[PDB]
């Protein structure tokens, strides 16, 4: 997590390498309280923070357990570049780029019973019209 | 490591 | 709520305009002119500063007076005062003799000459100038922090608007009237 | 067999005392002349009653020491004057040690100029000058008291130090190496304390009456409440009301300078004659030019840049050491909260794996250039160094300041 | 219910951020298996099940953890003091 400062795709050192576009690895530069780290990233992470919209300046949140990009908002750094725009201004993360937690919670069997019947996963048409859907309980 | 024999050679208050 | 029908002319519309209604050289010269004038001690001082920023910058003299709007001293009296002066001190025993040594010491210790003279002088070569001024800037890293904008008046920054009339930063009703009052410039 | 003499020619205090001394004098090097005509000289400075338009002139025009007349003057009251200064007196010069100081970048010429006449006017025995950057290396010599604060939380020398120099004319980023300082990665901050009074200067102008001729006023009015932010220019605008002092303007019946108060303290009542002066904003946004000169439309670089710019022209294997050893000195310093503000910013800046550890002397700031000094006077080093006076008169002028002293030797 | 939508909004906000923080993801756990079904083959999984590669990663890390035992054989008394040397400083920085 931090504050991207670098996003510099890199394309294959022989374009017979690859198909299409040939994407290599993409090198991101975060910044923290504590310093700054520069980061080796998947192509699969690229387009993680293609589809999340990340520009410079905007502070993220990466998980390495998933691989999952989330935007925080946009650094207090540049909160007077513009007088006037819609934009979520957040401070600059506490700590380390890269911190390591261990999280703990409690969790009935019912709720994992639950998880399995009706899953929360999927982006189709027909998983968003049946989250619309009443949970009716079902045996 | 070169470097380091580099950064040797340098003045040390003398001449 | 939403108007689904939208009437555009042909010749008129276009989405790359929406319309309603009822540094360059100069700037940074200009700025850091004002910089060096913000830098001297004493107000007699002030009008000295154009010849030695063109010493210092290069740029010539003529263009930085005109262009550019703001806002030979030491003498026999001097000789004077620093004999006035001498009534505080106590305890020397001086001794004197001559040589072509001592004439090099006396025309240092009566120079009298500005640092104006100093760097306009042709002993200073060309790379000892260079290093003496222009090497110890920065000349890779010119801005790492963020920029910071602030009110004009009195440097807040909950909100700031530019004024209509010359594009300068205000924050509220009271810095309005204040800065249309004393500080508009262009009016 | 006498101790060093030990001067630090600031261009505008000077530090001076034997080296056996404790803590040195001070000598404001300013010949100054009032309204009147009536002149003033070096510490007389501050018997002046009629304290609102006295004009200063100074030796060191920009940083560099031109005008000798006067120098020579203020060295004569300062050296020679035993009844001011507590009973030492230089009595002859000859057969005296002096290890002095200057500024880090001065002309060829002028140095030339300077080692002539404190060779050969003065005729000490022998000399070592150098900037004070050279002489920070040596606080290894001796048990030196310097609190140092760590970035990354809430054989008489060190080889590896990074000397932050904030005094009066600029802000200097001087990296020695073992001794010599790398003056390829010497870089020059202008802005000082003297653009910081000037400042100060302008924004009292504009936000109350007209103190663009009370010099000294403003310069106590620096000196007693300025801070800079202790986490962000924007916490401290928050809480500007919170922190809000005001400052009690000079009563000529009553007291020369003026004094600070902090309404929420409880205190004396002041005299319905005293015309007050609050401070609400101009405490905390005139420092924080060191670090974003944007907020007095100044395009030069802040410190941040300048210390990441002197990093990177440093050898690659030596500048982790450089950040982890930055120590910094010199008279801005002393306000609060500037050291926790570079530690906290420059670690921002830096690499995750690189740590930054930064120390300032505790007390008065300026004065600890010239202890470091007078520490390195009575060691070896200063023995093996220093220049006698016959080997000075064997070479020519130009010699002295372009082998053993100057930066033409190290460039 | 447009009138509404501010009021769903704010609620929203004020869950999430405690919603987010003390959380466990199920899916990563394999607690949740009933899409598997659907893009998962029976051999497939049992097979990538036995080729899994925890074998390479032990030996790499212990291979790492020898070369480590060494340098710091060669190296000495560690410490985290102010460096003062470059051969030091670099020891201590290839150790972290
Ligand atoms: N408490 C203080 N708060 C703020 N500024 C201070 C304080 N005390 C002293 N100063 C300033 O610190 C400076 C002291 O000068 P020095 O640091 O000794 O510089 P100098 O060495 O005399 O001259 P140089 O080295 O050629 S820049 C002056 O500009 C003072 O105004
Ligand atoms: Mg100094
Ligand atoms: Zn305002
Ligand atoms: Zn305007």
């Amino acid at each position: 997590e931090g504050e991207v400062t670098e996003l510099t795709p890199e394309d294959a050192e022989n374009p017979l390498g690859g198909y299409g576009k040939t994407i290599s690895h993409v090198i991101v530069g975060l910044k923290s309280a504590k310093g700054t780290k520069t980061l080796r990233l998947d192509p699969t992470i690229y387009e993680s923070i293609q589809r999340e919209k990340v520009s410079i300046g905007d502070v993220i949140y990466i998980e390495a357990n998933t691989g999952a990009v989330k935007r925080v908002g946009r650094s207090d750094a540049y909160a007077t570049e513009f007088d006037l725009e819609t934009e979520e201004y957040v401070p600059l993360p506490k700590g380390e780029v890269h911190k390591k937690k261990e999280i703990v919670q409690d969790v009935t069997l019912h709720d994992l019973d639950v998880a399995n019947a009706r899953p929360q996963g999927g982006q189709d048409v027909i998983s968003m019209m049946g989250q619309l859907l009443k949970p009716k309980k079902t045996e | 490591s070169l470097d380091l024999s580099a950064l040797a050679n340098f003045p040390s208050f003398g001449e | 709520m939403k108007a689904l029908v939208e009437e555009i002319d042909k010749k008129t519309y276009n989405p790359d305009i929406y319309f309603t209604s009822l540094y360059t050289q100069q700037e940074i010269l200009q700025s850091d002119r004002r910089f060096m004038e913000l830098n001297t001690e004493n107000f007699s001082d002030l009008p000295n500063v154009p010849t030695l920023l063109s010493d210092l910058t290069g740029v010539p003299r003529d263009r930085i007076e005109s262009t550019t709007k703001p806002i030979w001293v030491l003498k026999p009296e001097t000789l004077r005062e620093i004999q006035l002066s001498y009534k505080s001190t106590k305890l020397p025993k001086p001794k004197r003799k001559n040589t072509n040594r001592i004439v090099a010491l006396k025309k240092v210790l009566s120079s009298k000459r500005n640092l104006h003279s100093f760097l306009d002088s042709a002993l200073l070569n060309l790379m000892d100038k260079n290093v003496i001024y222009h090497n110890v800037y920065n000349k890779r890293y010119f801005k790492v922090l963020p920029l910071i904008t602030t009110c004009s008046i009195c440097g807040g920054y909950d909100s700031i608007s530019s004024c209509v009339n010359c594009g300068n930063k205000i924050c509220s009703v009271s810095c309005f009237k204040l800065h249309n009052e004393t500080r508009c410039r262009n009016r | 067999e006498t101790p060093p003499i030990v001067i630090d020619n600031g261009s505008y205090e000077i530090k001076f005392g034997p080296s056996t001394n404790k803590k040195p004098f001070r000598a404001l090097n300013a010949l100054a002349k009032d309204k009147f005509g009536t002149s003033y000289l070096s510490n007389h400075i501050k018997n002046i009653k009629d304290i609102s338009s006295i004009t200063f002139r100074r030796p060191h025009e920009l940083g560099q020491l031109t005008l000798w007349e006067l120098e020579s003057c203020i060295w004569d009251y300062c050296l020679f004057n035993p009844s001011e200064f507590d009973g030492f007196d230089l009595k002859e010069g000859k057969g005296h040690h002096l290890v002095a100081s200057e500024s880090c970048m001065t002309l060829p010429e002028l140095s030339k100029h300077a080692d002539q006449v404190i060779f050969e006017e003065y005729e000490f025995d022998s000399l070592f000058k150098s900037p004070v950057a050279v002489f920070v290396p040596f606080t290894k010599s001796y048990k030196g008291e310097m609190r140092t604060i760590s970035g990354k939380d809430e054989s008489d020398y060190h080889d590896f130090q990074l000397v932050i120099d904030s005094g009066f004319n600029c802000t200097w980023i001087i990296p020695v190496l073992k001794g010599i300082p790398y003056y390829k990665a010497v870089k020059k901050l202008d802005i000082g304390g003297r653009f910081l009074t000037g400042l100060l200067k302008e924004t009292l102008s504009f936000r109350h009456y007209n103190m663009m001729d009370e010099t000294i006023l403003v310069n106590n009015i620096k000196e007693q409440c300025l801070f800079v932010s202790p986490v962000s220019y924007f916490d401290s605008f928050k809480t500007k009301d919170k922190h809000a002092l005001e400052y009690v303007l000079p009563d000529f019946q009553t007291s020369f300078l003026g004094y600070v108060r902090n309404p929420r303290k409880e205190n004396v009542p002041l005299p319905e004659d005293a015309q007050i002066i609050t401070l609400t904003d101009e405490l905390f946004t005139i420092p924080e030019t060191f670090f974003h000169p944007e907020i007095s439309q100044i395009t030069k670089p802040g410190i941040v840049e300048a210390i990441l710019e002197s990093l990177s022209m440093l050898p690659e294997i030596v500048r982790p050491l450089m950040v982890g050893n930055i120590v910094c000195t010199g008279g801005n310093f002393n306000l609060p909260n500037f050291a926790q503000r570079l530690a906290a910013e420059l670690q921002r800046q830096l690499p995750t794996d690189w740590t930054c550890h930064v120390s300032v002397p505790e007390g008065d700031c300026a004065l600890f250039g010239w202890e470091v000094m007078s520490q390195f006077a009575k060691t070896d080093s200063y023995r093996k160094a220093r220049v006698t006076r016959e080997e000075y008169y064997e070479h020519g002028p130009d010699w002295c300041t372009k082998h053993r002293f100057g930066y033409q030797n190290w460039i | 219910a447009s009138d509404y939508k501010d009021v769903e909004r704010t609620l929203l906000k004020l869950f999430k951020k405690n919603n987010q923080v003390n959380r466990v993801d199920l899916d990563f756990l394999n607690l949740v298996f009933t899409l598997n079904d659907k893009d998962l083959t029976s051999y497939h999984a049992e097979e990538i099940s036995k080729l899994t590669c925890v074998k390479n990663f032990v030996e790499e890390v212990n291979k790492l953890r020898e070369t480590n035992k060494q340098l710091q054989e060669e190296f000495g008394e560690a410490s985290f003091l102010n460096f003062q040397d470059a051969n030091q400083y670099f020891k201590y920085s290839n150790k972290q």
